[PDB]
């Protein structure tokens, strides 16, 4: 699963 | 009182669900929630809670939560062959009402699943003795319930309205919706969990869950990786448009959609710290600054101020024992650099925050000393001997 | 020869009979032979420093009564 890190 | 024939019961109906479900006319998508993967997995937990209490039929019979989980079991099961008799040709409707209920039922089917093995893990129960993750929160629990692994609407309702009060039916109707996840009238410990991991701080539990699932434009509730992506695109073109969610496979934890200064949709999650504090992060340096695209954003300050650490004092007995390793209970030991000034929940293992970063960051959620998921953590302080 | 401490998240204190020429697989596999664990999922750790699979335990000065910590995964 590829989510995104927090911005 | 769940005998022989009743369970068999249950599995000649789910086997009927998922006959109904095989049908290529209905061209469903692999993703959760998946029921033809749901059902058979609840077939097999099932089965392993039975050899776990192969003579000790007795015990199981008169669990009161196994009697209310089968009982619902039969009831979403039944609800799911009536849905498909009724209006037939309407669950090959792509975005008809019936096929909108099917996608609800399998939401319930993954939660009661999730539940089970929750209560019941490697087929032995374990309810009375359920591990809440925030301490407030456990602590209501057992003063109200005591051990109790599941308990009417009605008695909950009552229990959490001596300490957080509800205003109206209107707010206790919205929270039995967002909390009773099986859909039964009876709230568990475990659903109790993930709605107090959620709306954590216990503290301001009530203003928390009104301030972002009911008041907040951005609360979307259940939706998929692709649903999310699905709404952003209205506004590719309004740089900072936001939508926070929850994941059936995530229980118990939020997940954030937002669009870039380019666009491209991109989905984070905040991991085991207060939603409002991720928003507020968020708001401050412009990439969530519109709620499913309007312009109005609620201001979250009154639920973020600044709150101490709990702080946990050495013992002599600990004191002692760690002078014979020559170092410092408060001392982490994966990092040997700093003090531990973390806890992971349930399981009470403490590092330092930087250890936690990194093996987040690079193994996931897990406990680095004894492999327990991470529900979620707390800031403390350890005072030295 | 000599006797080393393992402390654990899954369970009491690990007392092992070593030697300081054994190797941290060596190690790890009498860790396999008290918990079950598999080696490859132990990560052993010495006032902070991970100890790698190659090297022995005389390499990383670790002596008699020396308390080492364990990582899983
Ligand atoms: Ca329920
Ligand atoms: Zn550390
Ligand atoms: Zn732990």
């Amino acid at each position: 699963d590829g989510y995104t890190p927090e911005p | 009182t769940v005998d022989k024939k009743m369970v068999e019961k249950c599995w000649k109906l789910m086997d009927k669900v998922v006959r109904l479900c095989q049908n290529p006319k209905l061209a469903l998508k692999n993703s959760p929630p998946y029921i033809l993967d749901l059902l058979p997995d609840t077939y097999q937990h099932l089965r392993t809670i039975l050899s776990r209490y192969e003579g000790k039929m007795e015990t199981l019979g008169e669990n009161e939560y196994f009697r209310v989980f089968m009982e619902n079991l039969m009831k979403k099961t039944k609800q799911t062959i009536s849905l498909f008799k009724e209006g037939k040709e309407r669950m090959y409707e792509e975005n008809s009402q019936p096929r909108r209920n099917l996608t609800k039922l399998s939401l319930i089917f993954s939660h009661m699943l999730a539940e089970l093995k929750g209560i019941f893990p490697s087929g032995l129960f374990q309810g009375d003795t359920f591990r809440i993750t925030k301490a407030d929160a456990a602590e209501f629990w057992r003063k109200a319930f005591g051990e109790k692994t599941i308990v009417p609407w009605k008695s909950f309702r009552q229990a959490l309205h001596e300490v957080h009060p509800i205003s109206s039916g209107l707010e206790a109707m919205a929270l039995k919706s967002t909390i009773d996840l099986t859909c039964n009238d009876y709230i568990s410990v475990f659903e109790f969990d993930i709605f107090t991991r959620l709306f954590q701080p216990w503290s301001s539990l009530l203003r928390n869950w009104n301030s972002l699932a009911v008041t907040h434009p951005g609360y979307m509730a259940f939706l998929t990786y692709d649903e999310v992506k699905a709404r952003l695109q209205k506004f590719i073109h309004k740089p900072g448009s936001y939508i926070f969610r929850l994941s059936c496979t995530r229980l118990g934890q939020w997940a954030i959609g937002y669009v870039t200064a380019d666009g491209n949709i991109l989905q984070t999650i905040p991991h085991n710290k207060p939603l409002f504090q991720a928003l507020i992060d968020g708001f401050r340096e412009g990439f969530y600054l519109f709620p499913d695209g309007r312009n109005q954003n609620p201001d979250l300050t009154g639920l973020c101020e600044p709150t101490p650490q709990d702080h946990i004092k050495v013992t002599q007995e600990q004191f002692e024992l760690y002078c014979e390793m020559g170092s410092t209970f408060q001392l982490c030991k994966i990092c040997a650099e700093n003090d531990k000034d973390v806890k992971i929940e349930p399981c009470g293992h403490l590092m330092c925050t930087s250890c936690l970063t990194s093996w987040q960051e690079s193994e996931g959620q897990g406990c680095p000393f004894c492999r327990c998921e991470i529900k979620g953590t707390e800031p403390i302080v350890v005072d030295p001997f | 020869s000599m006797h080393i401490f393992v402390k654990t998240g899954i369970g009491p204190i690990i007392s092992l009979e070593v030697e300081p020429s054994d190797t941290i697989e060596n190690v790890k596999a009498k860790i396999q032979d008290k918990e079950g664990i598999p080696p490859d999922q132990q990560r052993l750790i010495f006032v902070g420093k991970q100890l790698e699979d190659g090297r022995t335990l005389s390499d990383y000065n670790i002596r008699k009564a020396s308390y080492l910590y364990l990582v899983l995964r």
